[PDB]
């Protein structure tokens, strides 16, 4: 038909299917989750092991956009380490500006329209990926925001990128995580993550949490692998 | 500084001092002036030693891309024409160089010169350097287009021995290069000093 | 200083020009070319920065023989000057200005004889004779003396060397040899080069 | 048509890399030697017409003083790299002052192969690929050298390398007639037997061209005199 | 260059067992006026080192926003790396040298201590570019007035103790305010050890005004 | 040219005087200095007042951006930054100095001088030509948790003293207290200001 | 079908097949291996020529005192960003004045790979790359792709018939971390065994290595250290 | 205004052995009337057969140091070979005249062997020229170390003497002593001394004490 | 300064039904004269003229320019330009010049094409246009060819009247100036024809 071949032609309905390809492509990506409440947010994200012969910490999955702002992506890495340093970018140039830290809403804006100048030109490329933004402070408070391949961010308590994602937002509707402290809603993030990954398809996997609020004094900080085994057997006493 | 060149029925005789100094301190009394650039063409240095050893070796890729290309053993007055255009692009930016191109070609001996500022001259006999007005005089006196191999040395070698010992910037030993049909070939490196205990006795 | 000499015939142009060119206080050449040939009966003289001189006029040179081969045929006198003025003046708010005397002769098969004046800062007038540099000064005031139209060359040239000999007496430069040469209908003709058994 | 330059093939390999490639067979035959003693070069002047004349045909170009050179493919891109391989061959006396070995000669010309493109270029780009094969022989302080190179940029170190439309069947030759310690002189031997083979016409002393670099005498480009005395001992 | 105003004062430096000690006033100067009184002028960089700088301090707060944003961007990549006190010296040493070719340099003087894996480090660079290592520094006056001190000292003593250094330091600040017309009283002692960096707060030094009395 | 601009509990009075001189003529001897770079957060003009007012407006247009991306007051943090890059980055064709000072829902009142273009917080801020000589008033009869109306007084009588010192200030003072619950506007007369000793 | 023309223009399945041509680009070179343990590093490269009369191609280029890296892929595609890299490693020692992190450079590597994806018109480099080097955290191997993706590897092998030698790497992966210099050599000499025909196996000819180590450099072995490496070795 | 530029003292010496080459440096850095540290080195190795001196501002010590050795390994990448000692004279030569509007200050010296076996120096100048020659000076003593090798190294001005050509065991006592007697009459000179012998062995580095003032 | 290298002077002077315009044909570099032959004014088409002065660098150059302007606004335009058409043509050609501007004063007279109207018109080097009821000049000696005509216009002067008026004003203020001099071209603007003239004037 040649509609769908370049963003900037139209389909015979007004839409671009090539934001949508780009949107199909995120499908396939490893689950990553995330849950605000009171006391912060908490990260989490399904890393697949490829390989034995990979070293451990490899194929970091957990992305450091600001000292306040945590950032989880599924999608294509290669588009994903792009806007990474691009969003760090933002940051940088936001604090050579305004000299503080960028509020979550203020960066999710300027990404999102980063992200949606690309599906305008027939010469570039929309991106592939989509991510989470989490950030906290004393203002504001635990905030969790998600752009998707066009560009678009909304707030949420909850999200989940990747393959599975509406499965894993029903489970978190079952129960009130505003209430819960990031000790208890990382408990339930590594029971969703045990949840969503079975043995049919992939192998094995490894379990990158990452935690923002009091406990790490509303700075992003990585969950150590003391606290990590520590939370997995809080999932190990259920599974079921 | 004191370099000469001048050309007859033998062909060409190029001769130099070896002494650069910077200031009251003598740098280098060895320093070779003479740039070797084809086997048949000769160069000089003037002026400032680096604008020179670039410039000069310039000059030497030009004339080596053009045998390269047509075969044609590039003439003196190619060469000298296309060392003049590079000097005039960045004239007014601070560089300095003097030179002298010397060679046999199908018109003859040619002996042609090149300024800092692009100007470009022909003639019998030309000099150049601190000591340049000190050549003129020696030169000049006793010569005639006909005087044979020999006699031309003795001009050569009393040019350069009797005009550094009123310069302070030029000394050291004398190079004297006569130029042929074949190509130029080192005559003699001798001490002014050296010639001077000759002279006095 | 260079100098520069010219003057307009009834069918003829006679120029002449200074063969010297020093640097210090030394000669280094003295039977230099100064005279330029644009065409066939177009000459060019052109004086000034040593730099300037040579490189500014090549430029001249070749701009003119674009024209000559892109036609078929060469600019005339009027023509020529016109194009080279429009050259000094473009370059004279640059960062490279040129600092040029030029003296343009030529003869035209209508008009005829036509002798131009043209100063550094490109300003172009016609005049029956022009001169430059310092030896302008005791030159020209001759020529108001003894020019008339109706001047025959043969007169024209024993004035020159009236002229030109006052440069040995109260002009301090030496300028020994000097160069002459005639435009007319039958294309450029060498004179006998001055000289000075001194 | 319906593609670009750089549109890869459901194989993954440039079409106009393959087509570069192909366009060689079109080309003159010319066949280097490396041997102990030197580097043998030669290649037929392919006269079709005798109003030419053989002077004005070049096909051994000498890059430097122990550098030679050959060529085949197509001729207008040939003469693009000749004069670029011989400015950076200056430059590099010019910088370090010394003679540049042949693999870094065939370094830096290998470099401008694959810069061919369309957007995000300037001006001094190049559309399409070359259509050229190139042999540099030469001596340097390690010994006689003899590299070959294609439009895709590879080069490689060959003890015996043929090139042009006969290139299929000289280079199987060339491995039969090279053992061990063979000389120059018995490499010209050798080179003036393949050639006359792969040759339609007939082999004279100003048919061909032939030129030997040696590690005590500079590239050598020999004459009609010494060419009669050369065929002469087949 | 032009004219920045923003002057500061003299930063003392200096090496001893297991650890670095930089100290420096706390008071900016504006001509010859003491304006702002309150002033951090010692920034951490990580962990295991530790800044300070003289001249203009508007341009050493330019300083805080690259290099700061510099040494951010790391701890948020988390690679398990982080800049070595030589690392610091020698960015540093071509950032100041890139602003002479541009004919815009900044005014400055800047001291990287540092202890990292049982290696004190102690540098110095400088607008001008010149970068070294020296067991002690100082800048300004101080180079002329704390320096000798510290010589004498590490040429008799080469190993100080951490008590030893920071009661060379109080009688180096001590001296350094005597002499100096544009230093102050409040100053800020800094040490860093294995245990990281740690600035104490604003800090004062019990003078001996006897001359008084001995010339009168 | 006097600026001046105290922090207590409740908020800030930031005062400046009405005079503008060029040279040693009057251009005009009332003129307001105190520019709004929005609801709160306002701009105390110094220095070059060709370089001032431009600034102003810079500063204004990049400020307005940043509070409706928000939709909510920006910082006086924020707006401090905008002066002082501006200032840093473009120090070599302005010579222009500021004072930013305004009010917050995060911290309160806040007073940042940019002049020179470093950043600073500071409970009291002067600058201009004429506030070198009130140092002496402004550093001893300071104390703290002083009333608004105390420092309504703090404020006036230095800067009334600057007018009297400073031979380009003068004209009528004004004051803006910025508060949470809005910004009071007041101008004082020539009449109302405060008699110091007068011999 | 139209969707193949280039880069920009996503499939119906939000796929690019000119990555994928890339990408299978990289498979079409030669077979190389590399390992390490938790002090040395060894990278094993299997050398081709073109002809028999013609001298083996150099699969090895050293980048820095601590680094090295073997190349798969066209070979101009490497060579520009060999450049590239090289570039990179020496502003690194221009600005910082110490060895680049084997990590940064290969970010660094990817971004470059990145500029070319997300435009029409620039092709993306289709040269595949397995790049080790050592640091103050011991040896790493690392693998990129012309799609911009990077992995972080214990051992790795790149090229046709790699996954005979991917298996012996996991049987062994167990000793590769306990094992000395010596051993490495011997366990990557085997290794590159299972990517070779049935017919050509080993010569010190066309099998070179190379070796980063604690406090020994990056250090390139052709024939005459390799001929007692390939003795005691049963194949 | 801002002054580019500053003398910072120092002094370098190479020599040309038959089979060896020599090269020295003190370790005083100091600029205007203050010392900075008396532990500097100048002297940087390149290669094993090549050793640079540096002399002159500091600050473009430094760097134009880091830019050569970015270009010692692109060649050896390039070239699969190290930089011979007159390749790298010529080669810096460019590299000052790529400044030559805003010239590097500097004066550097290159020694070490070539490939016969025989010592090379290699004196330079802000603007590039070059020269090789048996042995150079240069820094603030530069004046005071060329009379001394003249006569000892170089046998000049002496009649009727018997010539021997350089020994290593004088040559290593005659840049001591030369040092020792620059030491006393250069402020910029003492403190400590670094002598690096470059041989056909190798490199072989020496510590020899000075006087502190 | 640069004005006072070449000299020169223009004048033109409105009558009743006609207009008058005149400068003199002197040429020289300071101390140094050239020839007598050169020309200030430039014909613009008819019954309208340009007179202009200054460095004769741009005299010519500017001189070309506006009749770059001139033929071009001729071509598209089916009718003749109005003298205050050219006025502020002249403006906008000096103007964005405005950092490197030219050195030259234009003088532009003439009759407005309507009927009869005469007018007149001068610039400066900033290139601001000035309307005036009764003359225009420029030049170094500008100063001195004020009072002349200040006192002898009328506001109503035949061409008789008008040319013995202002060839007067010329031959007494040109002698005053030293860069002056050496013939005087007057060019006289009527309805019905044109006259032009050569005055006789002293040589000095």
């Amino acid at each position: 038909t040649g509609y769908d071949l370049s963003a900037s032609t139209f389909s015979p309905d007004g839409r671009v299917f090539q934001v949508e390809y780009a949107m199909k492509a995120v499908e396939n990506s490893s689950t990553a989750i995330g849950i605000r409440c009171k006391d912060g947010v908490v990260f989490g994200v399904e890393k697949l092991v490829l390989s034995k012969l990979y070293e451990e910490g490899s194929n970091k999955r957990l992305f450091n956009v600001d000292r306040h702002v945590g950032m989880a992506v599924a999608g294509l890495l290669a588009d994903a380490r792009s806007l990474a340093d691009i969003a760090r970018e933002e940051a940088s140039n936001f604090r050579s500006n305004f000299g503080y830290n960028i509020p979550l809403k203020h960066l999710a804006d300027r990404v999102a329209m980063y992200v949606h100048a690309y599906t305008l030109y027939s010469a570039v490329r929309p991106f592939g990926c989509s991510f989470m933004l989490g950030s906290y402070s004393v203002n504001d408070g635990a905030q969790l925001y998600m752009i998707d391949p066009s560009g678009v961010s909304y707030g949420y308590w909850g999200c989940a990128i990747g393959k599975a994602r509406q499965a894993a937002k029903t489970e978190i509707e079952k129960l009130q995580m505003k209430e819960m402290t990031c000790r208890d809603v990382v408990k339930e993030v590594a029971k969703i993550i045990y949840i969503v990954h079975d043995e049919v398809k992939d192998k094995a996997f490894e379990l990158e949490l990452s935690w923002v609020g009091e406990i790490t004094n509303g700075r992003h900080e990585i969950v150590p692998k003391d606290v990590r085994e520590e939370a997995e057997k809080y999932a190990k006493e259920s599974l079921k | 500084t004191t370099t000469l060149a001048f050309k007859f029925q033998h062909g060409v005789i190029v001769a130099v001092d070896s002494r650069a100094s910077a200031g009251n301190y003598i740098a280098t009394l060895k320093v070779n002036k003479v740039i070797e650039i084809n086997p048949y063409l000769l160069g000089t240095m003037s002026g400032c030693a680096a604008d020179c050893l670039y410039w000069e070796r310039l000059l030497a890729k030009e004339c080596r891309l053009y045998y390269l290309r047509n075969g044609e053993r590039i003439s003196v007055s190619a060469a000298s024409k296309l060392l003049s255009n590079m000097m005039c692009q960045y004239r007014g930016m601070g560089l300095s160089m003097g030179s002298m191109i010397c060679g046999w070609d199908k018109k003859g001996p040619g002996l042609y010169y090149v300024d800092e500022n692009g100007t470009r001259l022909s003639g019998n006999m030309f000099s150049t350097g601190s000591g340049n007005s000190h050549a003129y005089g020696v030169m000049d006196s006793g010569y005639r287009p006909d005087l044979s191999i020999e006699e031309a040395y003795d001009l050569g070698r009393r040019a350069i021995v009797h005009a550094t010992h009123r310069d302070s910037y030029s000394g050291g030993v004398v190079n004297m290069y006569h130029m042929k049909e074949d190509g130029w070939v080192k005559v003699e490196s001798t001490d002014v000093s050296d010639l001077m205990h000759q002279y006095r006795e | 200083m260079e100098y520069l000499i010219g003057i307009q015939g009834p069918d003829y142009v006679l120029v002449a020009s200074d063969r010297v060119a020093a640097s210090n206080i030394v000669q280094m050449k003295d039977d230099h070319d100064k005279m330029f040939k644009m065409s066939e009966k177009i000459l060019l003289l052109c004086v000034g920065e040593a730099g300037d001189t040579v490189q500014f006029a090549e430029y001249i040179q070749k701009n003119v023989q674009l024209y000559k081969m892109r036609n078929g045929y060469e600019l005339s006198p009027t023509a020529a000057a016109n194009f080279t003025r429009r050259n000094l003046a473009d370059y004279l708010r640059s960062r490279t200005p040129y600092h040029v005397n030029l003296l343009l002769a030529g003869y035209d098969e209508h008009e005829g004889p036509a002798l131009y004046y043209m100063d550094y800062l490109a300003a172009l007038a016609k005049a029956p004779f022009a001169a430059h540099g310092y030896g302008a000064f005791l030159t020209l005031s001759i020529l108001d003396r003894y020019y008339t139209p109706t001047i025959s060359r043969e007169k024209a040239v024993e004035l020159l060397r009236k002229c030109l000999e006052e440069l040995q007496k109260r002009f301090i430069l030496n300028l020994p040899t000097f160069s002459v040469r005639i435009i007319d209908r039958n294309g450029i003709h060498d004179l006998d080069n001055i000289s000075f058994p001194k | 048509y319906d593609r670009g330059v750089n549109t890869f093939s459901p194989e993954g390999r440039l079409f106009q890399v393959e087509y570069a490639i192909e366009a060689i067979k079109l080309g003159s035959t010319a066949i280097g030697i490396q041997t102990s003693e030197g580097v043998c070069l030669a290649v037929e002047k392919r006269i079709t017409s005798p109003l030419m004349e053989p002077s004005s045909i070049e096909k051994i170009v000498e890059i430097d003083a122990h550098i030679g050179c050959a060529m085949s493919g197509l001729i207008a891109d040939a003469k693009t790299l000749i004069d670029k391989a011989r400015v950076e061959t200056q430059n590099h006396w010019f910088t370090y002052n010394e003679t540049m070995t042949v693999e870094s000669v065939t370094q830096a010309v290998s470099n401008l192969a694959l810069q061919f493109g369309e957007e995000d270029a300037d001006p001094g780009a190049m559309s399409r690929p070359f259509g050229v094969a190139l042999l540099f022989g030469g001596v340097d302080e390690k010994g006689p050298q003899l590299f070959h190179m294609d439009p895709s940029g590879t080069f490689v170190q060959c003890d015996a390398r043929a090139i042009g439309s006969a290139s299929e069947g000289a280079q199987s030759s060339l491995q039969e007639v090279y053992h061990k310690s063979m000389t120059l002189k018995e490499a010209i031997k050798s080179s003036l037997i393949i050639l006359k083979q792969v040759m339609e016409e007939k082999l004279n002393a100003t048919n061909i061209e032939l030129a030997t670099v040696q590690p005590g005498q500079n590239f050598h480009m020999f004459t009609k005199e010494e060419l009669e005395e050369v065929i002469k001992d087949i | 260059t032009q004219n920045p105003m923003v002057t500061g004062t003299s930063v003392l430096g200096l090496k001893f067992e297991g650890g670095v000690v930089i100290a420096a006033d706390m008071l900016g100067s504006y001509g010859s006026l003491a304006r702002f009184r309150n002033i951090s002028r010692i920034m951490r960089v990580n962990n295991s080192t530790m800044l300070g700088a003289s001249g203009d301090y508007a341009d050493f707060q330019y300083l805080k926003q690259v290099l700061g944003q510099m040494v951010i961007d790391e701890e948020l990549l988390g690679d398990g790396h982080s800049y070595s006190p030589k690392a610091i010296h020698s960015w540093l040493t071509r950032a100041m040298y890139s602003r002479r070719s541009k004919m815009n340099p900044l005014w400055n003087t800047m001291v990287i201590g540092g202890y990292a894996d049982g290696e004190s480090f102690l540098g110095y660079v400088d607008m001008l570019g010149v970068a070294y290592e020296a067991p002690s520094l100082a800048t300004g006056y101080g180079a002329y007035l704390a320096q000798p001190l510290l010589r004498e000292v590490l040429e008799k003593q080469p190993v100080l103790s951490q008590t030893e250094a920071r009661e060379l330091v109080e009688r180096c600040m001590r001296v350094l305010y005597y002499r100096d017309a544009r230093s102050y009283n409040r100053f800020q002692i800094a040490t860093v050890t294995e245990k990281g960096v740690e600035i104490e707060g604003p800090l004062s030094a019990e003078t001996n005004w006897d001359i008084a009395h001995m010339i009168s | 040219t006097t600026i001046m601009a105290v922090e207590f509990d409740g908020g800030v009075v930031v005062g400046s005087d009405s005079r503008v001189s060029a040279g040693e003529a009057v251009v005009n001897r009332v003129f307001d200095k105190l520019s709004p770079l929005h609801q709160h957060i306002y701009c105390a003009l110094s220095g070059s007042a060709a370089d001032a007012q431009a600034i102003a407006d810079m500063a204004a247009y990049q400020l307005e951006l940043h509070g409706m991306e928000l939709e909510e007051p920006p910082l006086v943090l924020a707006a401090a930054n905008v002066v002082r890059n501006i200032t840093y980055k473009y120090r070599e064709d302005l010579s222009a100095h500021l004072m930013v000072a305004g009010w917050d829902q995060r911290e309160g009142g806040q007073v940042y001088g940019t002049m020179s273009g470093m950043l600073i917080r500071q409970p009291f801020a002067i600058g201009g030509s004429g506030s070198t000589y009130i140092y002496g008033y402004v550093d001893a009869a300071y104390k703290p948790g002083m009333s608004p109306e105390e420092c309504r007084r703090f404020t006036t009588n230095a800067i009334a003293l600057a007018m009297k010192r400073d031979g380009s200030s003068g004209g009528v003072i004004y004051l803006a207290t910025i508060t949470g619950a809005g910004v009071d506007h007041r101008v004082i007369l020539g009449d109302e200001l405060p008699r110091f000793y007068d011999e | 079908n139209q969707y193949d023309n280039d880069v920009t223009v996503w499939s119906p399945q939000g796929r690019i097949h000119q990555i994928e041509y890339a990408m299978e680009a990289v498979k079409q070179g030669s077979a190389t291996v590399g390992l390490k343990s938790k002090t040395h590093a060894v990278l094993v490269a299997l050398k081709r020529a073109q002809s028999e009369l013609a001298a083996h191609q150099k699969k090895i280029l050293h980048v820095d005192n601590h680094i090295g890296i073997s190349i798969a892929g066209l070979t101009a595609d490497a060579r520009l960003l060999c450049n590239f890299m090289r570039q990179e490693c020496l502003d690194s020692r221009f600005v910082f004045d110490r060895p680049l992190p084997v990590s940064r450079l290969v970010s660094l590597i990817g971004s470059k790979t990145q500029i070319p994806t997300q435009r029409y018109g620039r092709r993306p480099y289709g040269v595949g790359l397995l790049i080790a080097g050592y640091d103050d955290m011991g040896p790493h191997i690392f693998q990129t792709c012309p799609s911009a993706n990077y992995f972080d590897c214990r051992a790795m092998s790149i090229g046709a018939r790699s996954q005979s030698a991917r298996t012996y790497l996991e049987r062994h992966m167990s000793e590769f971390m306990e094992c000395n210099l010596n051993e490495l050599v011997k366990h990557g000499l085997r290794a590159l065994r299972e990517t070779l025909p049935a017919e050509q196996d080993l010569t010190t000819k066309n099998v070179s290595i190379g070796i980063v180590g604690k406090d020994l450099e990056f250090t390139i072995y052709d024939d005459d250290d390799v001929s007692p490496f390939l003795e005691g070795l049963e194949e | 205004r801002f002054s580019p530029y500053a003398f910072n003292g120092g002094t370098v010496l190479a020599i040309a052995g038959e089979d060896f080459s020599i090269v020295a440096s003190d370790t005083r850095l100091s600029e205007g009337f203050s010392i900075h540290t008396r532990d500097s080195p100048k002297c940087y190795k390149l290669t094993d057969k090549t050793v640079i001196g540096c002399s002159g501002f500091h600050g473009d010590c430094l760097t134009l140091t880091k830019i050569i050795e970015a270009r010692l390994k692109m060649y050896k990448h390039s070239n699969n070979k190290a930089m011979t000692t007159g390749a790298i004279a010529a080669m810096l030569s460019t590299i000052l005249y790529s400044r030559r509007f805003f010239p590097y200050y500097v004066y550097n010296i290159i020694g070490g062997l070539d490939e016969e076996g025989k010592g090379a120096v290699y004196s330079f100048d802000p603007v590039g020229s070059y020269q090789r020659d048996s042995f150079k000076a240069g820094g603030s003593a530069s004046a005071m170390l060329q009379p001394l090798l003249d006569n000892q190294v170089g046998f000049k001005n002496m009649q009727n003497v018997e010539h021997v050509p350089l020994s290593l065991d004088r040559a290593m006592r005659l840049v001591k002593d030369v040092f020792i007697s620059a030491a006393e009459r250069d402020v910029y000179t003492g403190d400590a001394l670094k002598v690096c012998i470059v041989t056909k062995e190798g490199i072989r580095g020496e510590t020899v004490p000075l006087r502190k003032d | 300064s640069i004005m006072s290298y070449n000299g020169g002077a223009v004048m033109a002077m409105k009558g009743k039904n006609c207009v008058a315009i005149a400068a003199d044909r002197r040429f020289g570099i300071q101390a140094q004269m050239v020839t007598t032959d050169f020309q200030k004014i430039f014909p613009m088409g008819d019954r309208l003229y340009i007179g202009l002065a200054g460095l004769a660098t741009d005299v010519q150059t500017v001189a070309q320019r506006l009749k770059f302007r001139l033929n071009l606004y001729e071509l598209k335009e089916g009718r003749q330009i109005k003298p205050y058409t050219l006025m502020s043509m002249v403006a906008n050609l000096l103007y964005e010049k405005r950092f490197g501007p030219y050195y030259t004063e234009p003088v532009i007279a003439g009759l407005d094409p309507k009927t009869f109207k005469p007018f007149i018109c001068s610039l400066d080097l900033i290139g601001c246009p000035m309307v005036t009821d009764d003359f225009v000049v420029s030049g170094t000696c500008t100063e001195q060819m004020y009072g002349m005509c200040e006192s002898l216009w009328e506001p109503n002067m035949d061409p008789e009247h008008l040319f013995e008026t202002i060839s007067q004003a010329m031959l007494n203020a040109v002698d005053r100036d030293a860069v002056s001099g050496m013939g005087v071209i007057v060019h006289i603007i009527e309805k019905d024809k044109i006259t032009t003239r050569t005055l006789k004037a002293r040589m000095d």
